[PDB]
């Protein structure tokens, strides 16, 4: 019809309108952020310490600080290296800390070791082993269970005949004792 | 200078060295006087005599003479498992934090100084503020339906 | 047309269409179906049940035998189909009274025990199932069952001997279907006269010893019996309220309060304690063996929620205005609404009390309009729009209704309605405009099958229009993609996705020119042959790892949702309590790590703040709320895992975790995130997020032993130093970083000592406090050397905010033992000293505002306990090399001494002397003065609190000099008779203030010549403390033993030929005040007429005393076994208002930041070939915003 | 019906959009100017205002950086000084090898703490966890299963007692029938 068609441009003239309130809210927001009337003391923190240039510069300051320190670094014991003796003071330090750095690289390249790595993968098979063993004791426990409580369902349910028996034959031998007792 | 410091280290949190335990001892916090405390009953609903009787059998689980005498004093049943919980929970407050558990932190003190100045009923009363729009059409509205669904 | 602006209130709830009431059992639905719906062919699997049905009540009818047990045992199959039937075509034999006697005989242990022997228990069983199924059959069922006598029934079986666990477990589910219905609960609540009530009944089953499971089943029948109980008592108080307010104790309101927080903890934890186990399940702490299915008790909670009409009474309690002012009825209202509205059952109970409801948005809204009305809503009273969420959320779930509704129509016939589903799908889609609203929108359709409505919807109109346009656009199929995109995207719950993510995709591959569906495809992508199992995480895990480059770019979108669903199948929901740990968590944790997840969250972190560091900086600060609310999701998904996967590494035995690049990226992730919201305080997800990184953080701090203590060597190499260092050396870094940091070493740290606590702590506890506080400072000195810094840099600052935490820091860090405390207070001492030296030689001391700042500091540490003791021990002059210290103090009192004229000094005497005040202050110290036995002794209180003999000498001395002095301030001599107020309340202040007036006679006369020569309405503070001071000399002449007379203080005001008409002055102004004013002056005059008919009393001159004697002060302990012996804790019932400061903003207006910032000029260009060569800073800060200005991945 | 009124609702809803398409264009510019204005040049990067702690810092690292950068020139100076010695030259290739240590053995140990080694004993200690709250938990059911087998020897001695009941029951009911038979 006309009217269809014209209600169906209709409706998607109010899904564009939609769309573009939408954007237009999001817009929106993000005036209200950027149009934020911020309190004195955030303002004050954005604009003192955050600032690009300032910050950008103290990055900066603080890298060729640490470069310059690095470099008088190198020199220091390159010199100290140069003054080296082997029975000087320095001799003796200097031989010492590169010996305890041996040990300790030879530590660390122990923890590393492709042994190491073995013995790390052993123990977790083992322990991965040892808790599929407690799954299976968890069935056998499970099944155990079931079993118990079948049985003392079979067990009342005996009780129950047992009970039903002895309540007859009871009652038997008590109206038979009663009305024979009724007889000279 | 700048004096030096040592810590006894015993705030490490319990059964650390986990001795193994005694056979038998599970089905030890389902006993009667074990299972009363982590429900509660109520004194309102559940008789004098049989309150009595339930609150003695707790009372001979507990170890504290305090808390043994201070079981169940309100007259609801949720209101006295709260109040158990709330005993243990001021009593867990401090003893679970330190060396081997997380250290304590501005947020997590901030909880449990807020906790331990809460009396027992566990809060302290706020003060007004602020008030909402009194729209006493809509308290009529309110009323004539509580009191409708109260009737029918 | 529809409007496309949006009013979210105007729209109203109306009754359930589609999803059935959340309370009403499967026998009630079926049956209302059946009669609404009418007569359909659904009536055809109801017909041959309910024909059956009648077929065995008319077959064993008086027959008892194997054969009836074996139609016990099929009844329950055909209750909930056949009775149906039978009683809404209202043939009725009374089948179901003939159904309730065939129970009752089931029941019956006499009929139990005349049948055969495998089937005599099989009759009790099939009679408990019988119970349960005629139960669940309404108010008619369950009434039939309690006038036969169920409950005295059922506990007969129960109390009967030689009987099955098995069967009382199953007497137990009987029992708890009877009292899931209200006549249940209620019959069972309070029994028939003369007779136990079935409460009783079960109290006495308990205490004697039952099997584990069988007790496990009857705490579950008294929780929910407790719980049906508070509802009861609830609904009392709330009618008693409205008959007294139709036409109330502050008593009753707070135990109002504390039953809704009652009915909160009841709810959250009723899964766990209210459920009936299944027979095979046994309450061990860790579920291992029975059937993993459980019931969830909430649609029976429902039903006690509404027979008690509970959501009225919550709209009562927020419309009447007694009960709605206080704060805690509005928080604990809203608490359970908020509870309620997390599930599909909860937000279909609120859509079932329609009315109820709509009132509750009403009373909700009024709040929320009304806190910003009178407040600000940043830091007062909380706003989160509780309102408008649960109005958007039920708004959204009727939307779902109508949207499924009407496709029950559309395959009952064809469409002849098309425009209420159009409009329904847009007054959908509005409502995912606000963030609130959208956040709603995501939560709703991500519960329980309610994606469906739209998935559907768009798989019937992709075979209409080929997708988005055949001949039409099709709108609905546009409204329906963006529903699903929005949903996708903010959802973060992605459960929903678990059986949809196939059908979305089909959708997704369906129609491949759609601009919203093929970004809903690379949103789930990662979800490809996937199956939301632990088994399944490893490739989650490689989908994380293999695009991680991908980050904020919408071609690696779907790697957040590889994060929710990593997040929502590998991170337990935070535990509740009675709740029995699944074994699975620790699984999911373990295949968390096989496939590399340390790595890949870690690198996940990384990549997320290196992307985020430029629009940090640029202050983009996220905002397209989709972008913002994606990053955000990341963020925190990414923290949960990792806080998940440490908190069970490091609990898991005393284990060491040393990766070193969590803490370095988390002090960043803080400071992009949590560190600086432009609101001044941090939204929800970002406090989560802070929280989700302090804790990580300090899952660093755990599995420190002794043998990690020992040495130096072991110790700066620990995980819980090596944390340290990686969070101190991270705030001296950047200055973007400064407060970052400082925010966050102060939530690091605990808040200082001693707990203001309602009862006593035992002495246990108080150790564990100290031992904690302890090592946390064993742990600080060893980065001495950074904190040293951090209060070197930040000390003398104009950033509030950074002045502020410091301010804070220096207070927490200080108080945790004596070795960081003396570290803190000799770095602030050594910087003050080297701020009046370096400057001044051969002359006085200049005083410039960095000295200003720098004592401001120093007051407003030594405020505190700590502090103050840590300056004590610094300036009583036993050197540890703290000689200049007492140099320091000493040119201190001189300036105050000698303050001359400036702005400078005159605003550097006023923080010297309430450093002064604070340090004359016994109600400061580490040993709090208490006069309660088995205490430290009075007098022996004050050698640990006060100066010593030769700085309180001074200490006075300065005091009055400051007074004879009249170029002095106001606040300055407030502070300084507050301290002569402090000082005159022992022998050992008010002797030493006596003898250093011996020197200084006309101390206090020229102190009130100049109360009188400028005295004024605000000036009468000072006139008043004088008073008091005056009085706090001759109140004991008609705690301390030695005091002046009247005459002798009469005396010392004796030095003007008038000075009685001084007081005389001071008298007839006072009259002239106002006498049209407060109570300023009657009280003022009370005093002064006081002091003058004491002055009367004797003849004024008279020498003040010498054959006193001083009392002595022990040796002042060592700091360190003051910190021992600390208070650890005082009763009192409210926070100490020092501790109460510690947590409110430290963006703070204007109280702390300074109208003086000294902003100095610094050329920064010139300080470039000034050191080495380095780049033209223009060319370097435009290059990071000419193009590059919107949020996320950006050219740097 | 009719298509008149409705396309005039039409063409309406489309001028309506274009409003809201304006206004959002009016909000894209303003909020593009709102966020990109903001640059620093020359002019005000030569007068920039610093915080106090900001100044001491840039103080501090300028002094410290000259301090440094001082004694680097000098020790460099010293290097050239200094002239080929045996023990120097041993001291050289010793402290070459001392910093080769120093870099790898931090080389190692971040691969100690983040690699497969780390990994590995992050599962076996998880392993070893997940264990042992297994079978933690299995002694509670072994608990349990000692209360369902007591119940069971309990239920059987019932059924002795009962069955021996039943037994001396019987037999007397059958000695009283056949004396009270003939007797009675």
């Amino acid at each position: 019809q006309q009217q269809q068609e014209s209600a169906r441009r209709e409706n998607i003239l109010v899904m564009r309108l939609a769309t573009k309130e939408q954007e237009m809210q999001e817009c929106t927001t993000q005036i209200q952020y950027l149009k934020q009337v911020q309190q004195p003391s955030v303002a004050q923190l954005r604009s003192t310490m955050v600032d690009p240039a300032i910050n950008l510069f103290f990055l900066k300051m603080k890298g060729e600080l640490e470069q310059t320190k690095d470099k008088l670094e190198q020199a220091q014991n390159e010199l100290s290296a140069w003054k080296f003796t082997p029975d000087s003071q320095t001799g003796k330090k200097l031989m010492a800390k590169c010996r305890m750095l041996i040990q300790e690289n030879q530590e660390l390249g122990r923890q590393l070791s492709q042994g190491r790595i073995a013995q790390l993968e052993a123990e977790l098979a083992l322990q991965k082993k040892y808790s599929e063993e407690l799954k299976s004791s968890q069935d056998e426990l499970n099944d155990f269970i079931i079993q118990l409580d079948e049985e003392v369902e079979g067990m009342q349910s005996t009780i129950l005949v047992l009970q039903q028996q002895l309540k007859e034959t009871r009652q038997q031998l008590a109206q038979y004792q009663q009305q024979q007792s009724q007889a000279s | 200078p700048l004096d030096v410091i040592d810590v006894d280290w015993s705030g490490l949190m319990p059964k650390h060295p986990k001795e193994p335990r005694e056979p038998g001892a599970a089905l030890l916090k389902f006993t009667p006087g074990a299972v009363m405390l982590r429900v509660g009953i109520s004194k309102k609903l559940a008789g004098s005599e049989l309150f009595a009787k339930v609150k003695e059998t707790c009372q001979r689980l507990l170890e504290k003479p305090k808390d043994a005498d201070n079981l169940f004093e309100h007259e609801l049943g949720a209101l006295n498992m709260a109040a158990l919980l709330r005993k243990e929970e001021r009593a867990s407050l401090l003893s679970n934090l330190g060396p081997c558990c997380k250290a304590l932190c501005f947020r997590r003190d901030s909880a449990i100084r807020k906790q331990l100045v809460k009396n027992e009923k566990g809060t302290i009363k706020q003060a007004y503020t602020s008030a909402p729009m009194v729209d006493n059409e809509l308290l009529r509205l309110s009323l004539r339906l509580f009191k409708r669904k109260t009737t029918c | 047309v529809p409007p496309m602006t949006y009013d979210p209130y105007d729209r109203e709830l109306v009754p359930l269409l589609y999803f059935s009431c959340p309370y009403k059992t499967t026998f009630e639905i079926e049956i209302s179906r059946m009669k609404d719906q009418g007569p359909d062919k659904e009536n055809s699997g109801a017909i041959e049940a309910s024909v059956k049905l009648t077929e065995l009540l008319d077959l064993y009818r008086e027959d008892r035998g194997a054969k009836w047990v074996t139609a016990l045992e099929e009844i329950p199959s055909l209750i909930i189909k056949g009775l149906s039937y039978l009683q809404l075509k209202n043939t009725k034999q009374d089948s179901l009274g003939q159904l309730v006697d065939w129970t009752m005989q089931a029941l019956n242990l006499q009929v139990a025990l005349r049948q055969p022997i495998a089937l005599n228990v099989r009759q009790l069983k099939a009679g408990t199932k019988l119970v349960s199924s005629l139960a669940e059959c309404g108010a008619q069922g369950v009434t039939g069952l309690l006038q036969a006598g169920v409950i005295s029934g059922l506990f007969e079986l129960l109390f009967a001997d030689h009987v099955s666990s098995s069967l009382k477990l199953n007497a137990f589910k009987a029992l708890d279907s009877v009292i899931s219905m209200t006549e249940g609960m209620e019959a069972f609540l309070r029994g028939r006269q003369n007779e136990k009530s079935g409460y009783q009944k079960l109290l006495e089953l308990i205490l004697l010893d039952q099997t584990v499971r069988v007790v496990t089943a009857g705490s579950a029948i008294l929780q929910k019996c407790h719980f049906y109980e508070v509802l009861s008592e609830i609904k009392r108080l709330g009618d008693h309220l409205a008959e007294k307010t139709s036409s109330i104790s502050e008593g009753e309101i707070e135990r109002l309060i504390n039953l809704l927080e009652e009915v909160f903890h009841l709810m959250e934890t009723a899964p766990h304690t209210m459920i009936q186990q299944p027979v095979k399940s046994f309450p061990t702490m860790a579920r291992i063996t029975g059937p993993p299915e459980r019931d969830d008790p909430y649609p029976v909670l429902f039903r006690y929620l509404h027979s008690h009409h509970f959501l009225e009474l919550v709209t009562l309690l927020l419309s009447i205005p007694v009960t709605s002012a206080h704060p805690g009825v509005l928080q604990a209202t809203k608490d359970v609404l908020k509870f309620l509205a997390q599930s599909q059952k909860g937000l279909l109970f609120f859509m079932s009390e329609y009315e109820a409801t709509n009132l509750l948005i009403r009373a909700l809204c009024h709040f929320y309009d009304q806190d910003e009305e009178e407040g600000l809503q940043s830091d007062g009273v909380i706003d989160d729009a509780f309102a408008l969420w649960l109005q958007d959320s039920t708004q959204t779930l009727q939307c779902i209704t109508e949207l499924f509704s009407h496709f029950q129509r559309c395959t009952a016939s064809e469409e002849t309605d098309h425009s209420d589903l159009l409009g329904t799908l847009h007054n959908l889609y509005l409502i995912t405009f606000n963030p609130v609203g959208r956040s709603a929108v995501g939560h709703v359709f991500s519960l329980e099958k309610n994606l469906q409505s739209l998935i559907t919807l768009m798989e019937y109109y992709s075979k209409e229009a080929l997708g988005d346009s055949k001949s039409k656009k099709s709108v609905a199929y546009n409204y329906a993609c963006i529903l699903i995109l929005v949903v996708v995207q903010s959802s973060s719950d992605v459960q929903m996705l678990e059986q949809h993510a196939a059908s979305l995709l089909k959708l997704c591959k369906a129609d491949e020119n759609n601009a919203k569906l093929q970004e809903l495809g690379k949103w789930l992508e990662p979800l490809k042959n996937l199956r939301f199992e632990i088994n399944c995480i490893p490739n989650l895990i490689e989908y994380v790892k293999q695009n991680i480059d991908n980050l904020m770019t919408p071609e690696g979108v779907g790697l957040t949702t590889a994060l929710r669903v990593l997040c929502n199948v590998a991170c337990p929901p935070p535990p509740v309590e009675g709740q029995q740990k699944d074994l699975k968590w620790n699984l999911a944790v373990i295949q968390l790590f096989s496939a590399e997840g340390m790595d890949t969250f870690i690198r996940v972190l990384q990549k997320l703040n290196s992307i985020l560091t430029q629009p940090w900086r640029l202050h983009v600060n996220m905002g397209t709320t989709l972008h913002r609310v994606t990053t955000i999701s990341m963020a925190r998904c990414t923290l949960t895992l990792l806080k998940t996967m440490l908190t069970e590494l490091l609990r898991g035995g005393s284990f060491e975790f040393k990766d070193m690049r969590v803490p370095s990226a988390l002090v960043t992730l803080h400071m992009l995130l949590c560190s600086i919201p432009l609101s001044g305080r941090l939204d929800s997800d970002e406090q989560k997020i802070q929280n989700d990184i302090i804790d990580i953080l300090l899952t660093f701090t755990q599995g420190v032993n002794e043998k990690l203590t020992i040495s130096e060597e072991t110790l700066a190499n620990n995980t819980w130093s090596l944390m340290l260092k990686e969070v101190l050396s991270s705030i001296l870094k950047v200055p973007e970083g400064f407060f970052s940091g400082l925010i966050l070493l102060s939530e690091l740290l605990p808040l200082p000592l001693p707990m203001q606590t309602t009862q006593v702590i035992e002495p246990h506890d108080i150790s564990v406090a100290l031992n904690t506080r302890k090592l946390w400072s064993m742990h600080l000195h060893v980065q001495a050397k950074l904190l040293q810094e951090i209060v070197r840099s930040f000390s003398g600052t104009t950033c509030q905010p950074i002045q502020h935490m410091l301010r804070r820091i220096c207070v927490q860090l200080c108080d945790l033992a004596s070795p960081t405390a003396l570290l803190i207070m000799r770095t602030v001492l050594d910087l003050i000293v080297e701020d009046l030296q370096s400057t001044s030689e051969d002359k006085e001391k200049q005083y410039t505002s960095q000295t200003t700042r720098l004592l401001a500091l120093l007051d407003a540490l030594a405020s505190h306990k700590a502090c103050k003791l840590a300056i004590l021990h610094l300036i009583n002059g036993t050197i540890k090399g703290d000689e200049r210290y007492a140099e320091i103090f000493q040119d201190l009192l001189a300036l105050v001494r000698s303050p001359g004229d400036s702005v400078i000094r005159q605003q550097c005497v006023e923080y010297v002397t309430s450093i002064l005040q604070s340090l004359c202050d016994q109600d400061i110290a580490l040993i709090l003065p208490s006069s309660s036995e088995g205490s430290i002794s009075e007098l022996e209180q004050l050698s640990n609190s006060l100066p010593n003999k030769e700085l309180m000498t001074s200490i006075c001395d300065c005091l009055l000099a400051t007074l004879a002095n009249s170029e002095s301030s106001y606040n300055c001599l407030l502070t300084c008779v507050r301290t002569m107020m402090f000082l005159a309340e022992h022998d050992y202040g008010l002797f030493h203030l006596k003898s250093s007036l011996r020197k200084n006679s006309s101390a206090l006369h020229s102190l009130l010549k100049r109360v009188v020569s400028t005295f004024s309405k605000d000036t009468g503070e000072l006139a008043s403390s004088f008073l008091e001071f005056m009085r706090q000399i001759l109140n004991s002449d008609t705690s301390r033993t030695m005091s002046i007379n009247a005459a002798e203080l009469k005396q010392l005001l004796q030095s003007k030929e008038e000075s009685p008409e001084n007081l005389f002055l001071e008298l007839e102004k006072l009259v002239l005040e106002h006498s049209k004013d407060d109570d300023n002056l009657d009280s003022l005059l009370d005093s002064v007429v006081g002091l003058k008919q004491m002055l009367e009393s004797s003849g004024d001159p008279l020498p003040l005393s010498d054959q006193d004697v001083e009392p002595v002060l022990s040796a002042p302990e060592s700091l360190q076994n003051l910190f021992n012996n600390r208070t650890a804790y005082v009763l009192a019932d409210v926070m100490d208002d020092q501790l109460k400061s510690m947590w409110f903003t430290p963006f703070q207006a204007e109280e702390i930041d300074t109208d003086l910032d000294l902003v100095k000029v610094d050329l920064i260009e010139l300080s470039e070939k000034c050191c080495s060569d380095f780049d033209l800073h223009s060319e370097l800060e435009r290059s990071f915003l000419s193009e590059p200005s919107s949020p996320g991945r950006t050219k740097t």
